[PDB]
RNA sequence: CCGUACGGCUAACCCGCGGAAGCGGGGACAGCGGUAGGUGGGCAGUUUGGCUGGGGCGGCACACCCUCGAAAAGGUAUCGAGGGUGCCCUAAGGUCGGCUCAGGCGGGUCUCCGCCGUAGAGUGCAAGGGCAAAAGCCGGCCUGACUGGACCCGUAACAGAGGCGGGUCCAGCCGCGAAAGCGUGGCCUAGCGAACCCCUGUGCCUCCCCGGUGGGGGCCAGGGAUGACAGAAAAGCUACCCUGGGGAUAACAGAGUCGUCUCGGGCGAGAGCCCAUAUCGACCCCGAGGCUUGCUACCUCGCUGUCGGCUCUUCCCAUCCUGGCCCUGCAGCAGGGGCCAAGGGUGGGGGUGUUCACCCAUUAAAGGGGAACGUGAGCUGGGUUUAGACCGUCGUGAGACAGGU
RNA sequence: CCGGUAUGUGAAGCCCGGGUACAACCGGGUGAAGCACCGGUAAACGGCGGGGGUAACUAUAACCCUCUUAAGGUAGCGAAAUU
RNA sequence: GGGUGAAAGGCCAAUCGAGGCCGGCGAUAGCUGGUUCCCGCCGAAUUAUCCCCCAGGAUAGCCCGGCCGGAGGUAGGCAGUGGGGUAGAGCACUGAUUGGGGGUUUAGGGGGCGAAAGCCUCCGGCUCCCUGUCAAACUCCGAACCCACUGCCGCCGUAGAUGGCCGGAGUAGGGGGGCGGUGUAAGCCGUCACCCGAGAGGGGAACAACCCAGACCGGGGUUAAGGCCCCAAAGUGCCGGCUAAGU
RNA sequence: CUUGGAUCACGGGGCAGGGAGUUCACCCGAGCGGCGAGGUUAAGGGGGUCAACCCCGAAGCCGCAGGGAAACCGACAGGUCCGCAGCCCGUAGGGCGAGGGACGGGGUGUGAAAGCGCCCGGAGUCGCUCGGGUGAGACCCGAAGCCGGUCGAUCUAGCCCGG
RNA sequence: GAGUACCGUCGGUCGGAUAUCCGGCGGGAAGCUGGGAGGCAUCGGCUCCCAACCCUAAAUACGUCCCGAGACCGAUAGCGAA
RNA sequence: AGGGGGAACGCGGGGAAUUGAAACAUCUUAGUACCCGCAGGAAAAGAAAGCAAAAGCGAUGCCGUUAGUAGGGGCGACCGAA
């Protein structure tokens, strides 16, 4: 399914319709340094089971997309609706 | 589970244990504190039959 | 300057001998302490779903859409009938303009002209519904598949709701169009998902006397998944088995029913040297009984749970012999088929736990059924369903077999 | 199960760089045991095949063609305590 | 969770697939059992959605007790404004279904005069005219009946309507009878809201739900269902006709 | 108990005595009572005829202002209408009309803003009793089992010593 | 007033959360021009205090006992035992 | 000099499971039952390297409140100070 790479679109910085560019958003890991991670360190330690629950393999078969539009005026970035899940996704002219 | 004999061995029991109460003594040699070149001399006297040792032994 | 791999030494430490003192051998390895990764049913704690004309194996009726069922408002179930979705599309999305379909007839040869044509075509994908100067095909310009927010309908009738879905609008910024007008994805009805946690975006609030830096917490929006789809992180044996309970639920006899079963009937095709009915009676149609087997699940889950045999008594007739009769394709001897008749009789043995079935020799003939599949406060105890053990198959294994001993 | 380990991966610690007026934090290097890899082992667990065609009346196939395995059940015994 | 075992899970003081004794311990259970005086007023439900839910719970519906507020409400009917696709009927669409006739010949396999894929047909097909049959998933038509609203009758209501607030429950196995789907049938699944459950009394010989009929106490009288030869209260009743089989 | 009991479903030999919704802590409501924009004391102290009685003690809790995650900001002791009771004029009806219902205006969060949500025009608190919810053994009885510490080999299993 | 304050790591425990207390292991100070605390770490300012040695009454908890009392039971009750 | 005894109260160590979460493993039960040691008529604590915040207090211990609060937690059931 084809996308293209630049839609004309409002921004709500400027205020009106400018130029933006579409960006599609890639997907960090967890950082040590967060309260939630600190807190299941702290309890992963000395003897015990496990204490949370551990699912392997469990995924969709296809996922949603997450979509930025940053604007070339500003450089802002922002969301234009809800997800909508493909398969195939490229962007084009 | 249940144990095994290789498990109820360690422990020592008459069940396991040696009658060495039976046996003829302990077989050395000498201690070398007294054998420093003197090469000693000695008789035997007596072969007898020792329960514990698959061997015989001389007095 | 920091580690190393290797050779060597003895003075720590381990071994031995010995009152001891020391002597010998090994040696910075080992052992001891602390930490990090692996292996690990040797030992533990637990899990191993539910619906289910019993349960298990099978399937999913366990999330959604359409037609029927469904009873001309609404609503309405079953392991009820018939089918589909767990996507695709920068166009198949918005608007503006122009034009009309499938099929056939008549020409021309193997896409060309004319005509009839209410849609018998097509619509991104099922079914139903909608649609013709169009909602279909041909093109031109765009990206309303946007932002901030209200209210209402459905799932879920009447009559409670989290999440999801749809609809009528206010304001902003825009597209198409001469204009009016339309446009908050796909003509309408399917194509998906809580809490906590994490990632991204944006711009603001906060961290223990004060003020700075680094890093942390919060509000708003989007996304990563739980298909058992209003969301546990998860395999099996028990015939050594225990508890608590159930006729809400099977095997066993009873009740109900009779497809199957046993016993019959109507009609007359045709066969019988010719002759429909001596005998046989098709194909089709109509029944009795409850002695087979099934279906259901109304009684009974500690009443008794049982098969066969022996002993003992009684009943039905749909009669095997014994008495009496009628038809014959009945010369006699006999046979075949039918009517009355239930007083009496219907036995002995071989292999098999057998019932039945098969076989022998006799006999007037050696009938079939019921009585809680009559009869264990009457016997026996061969079979079957405990605990022991063997074989064959299946299983990684514990183990199982409506398979044998 | 055993042996070998040239090569890959592989935890903590140590080393280098960045960041932090110090730390947390990010990246790389070194990198044992194990796994991966190469080999030996069945009086170790266990396993040891199909479809077709053919000889002087009929039968049968000593024989051949194929599909195929890590290997295709040998000697014996056989309706067996296994049919 | 240890011992011993020529191994049967066999023995360990009448106790062993993990002893006995006290303690945790008045362990837990959605499972079984029980729960103590009288009269009076009102009076149910077993069904929709969710739960590793199906012998159990929650949210609602159905009962009770109090109060607020303050004038309409509608379990019945008549007329009207609107909606609907059932029974029945029929072929105008979808699809099935007998046969005879024309007319054109062919999508195609049988042949001949096929002197050679044709001028001639086959037996099929295609268009019409008659004839004879169908529809739970068809409809050119189309009821009885059902629903909503408006107005009038009729009933309730100031001794307090529709309605609202606060509190306390129980119910999550239903069954007879009538209607529908499935099934050889028995039965299974629903629906209707009349009855049993939670309902005495009179009759059906006796009978949970079939007929009459809804019940404070003492007495009197007339009826209902049905009955009137004896049992057994009341007719060996009246007229006309049939049965000879104890039907 | 059950749709369903004279049941071939369970409990049921006779008499007498015993024998099952209790107590605490929090929450929701009511029937009464006291004070009232305020209400109420606890621990404790003093006095007495000394476990009864009397006086002091408001620390704290609730309430009088709400909105918002937070920083922070910070409202009507009545402007209009309809109108029950009751009162006035009367003879049917008409007027004022507390409490009750509906508008209008305001505070704040969210948003450019309009509009939406909560809130504002003075009634609460303190006690006795009762009904209920939650937790504690929680109306009464009933498990198989899980954990801890001690006792046992005069039975029976095995081994040693002496007969 | 030194293996002490402190720093990292492991185990336990706490309401103690990047911010409780205890212990093991490996490192480790200054010491009166000195040193510590102020809820993540660090810099500066201000405020409060001087650890790593010792003793100490009163107000408190109990009741195998005593005095004294009681909307307690009254011989199958009340303690198991009148 | 010690050694042994003593209901409950006391100081110091070791440390479960049933149960609840309608299963369960982190949590809960619980620093509980029970075990080991040491003291008394009371024991233990106790004289700031503290609390706090522009103001200030002045050793310990007990009651009433603070408060089911701050805060912990499959952020669940629940636990819980100064
Ligand atoms: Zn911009």
């Amino acid at each position: 399914m084809k996308y293209p790479k630049q839609i004309r679109t409002y921004c709500p910085f400027c205020k009106r319709h400018t130029i933006h560019k579409v960006e599609k958003v890639k997907k960090r890991p967890r950082s040590e340094l967060s309260a939630g991670q600190r807190r299941f360190r702290r309890k992963l330690k000395g003897y015990t089971g496990f204490p949370r629950p551990n699912p392997a393999g469990r995924e969709k078969p296809v996922k949603k997309l997450d979509l930025r539009f940053r604007c070339t005026v500003c450089g802002k970035a922002h969301t234009r609706g809800q997800g909508f899940r493909v398969k195939k996704f490229e962007l084009v002219e | 589970g249940k144990s095994l004999i290789q498990q109820r061995r360690g422990k020592g029991t008459t069940t396991f244990r040696a009658p060495s109460h039976r046996y003829r003594g302990a077989v050395r040699y000498v201690p070398l504190n007294l054998v420093q070149e003197r090469t000693l001399r000695g008789v035997v006297e007596e072969i007898l039959h020792d329960p514990g040792r698959t061997a015989p032994v001389a007095r």
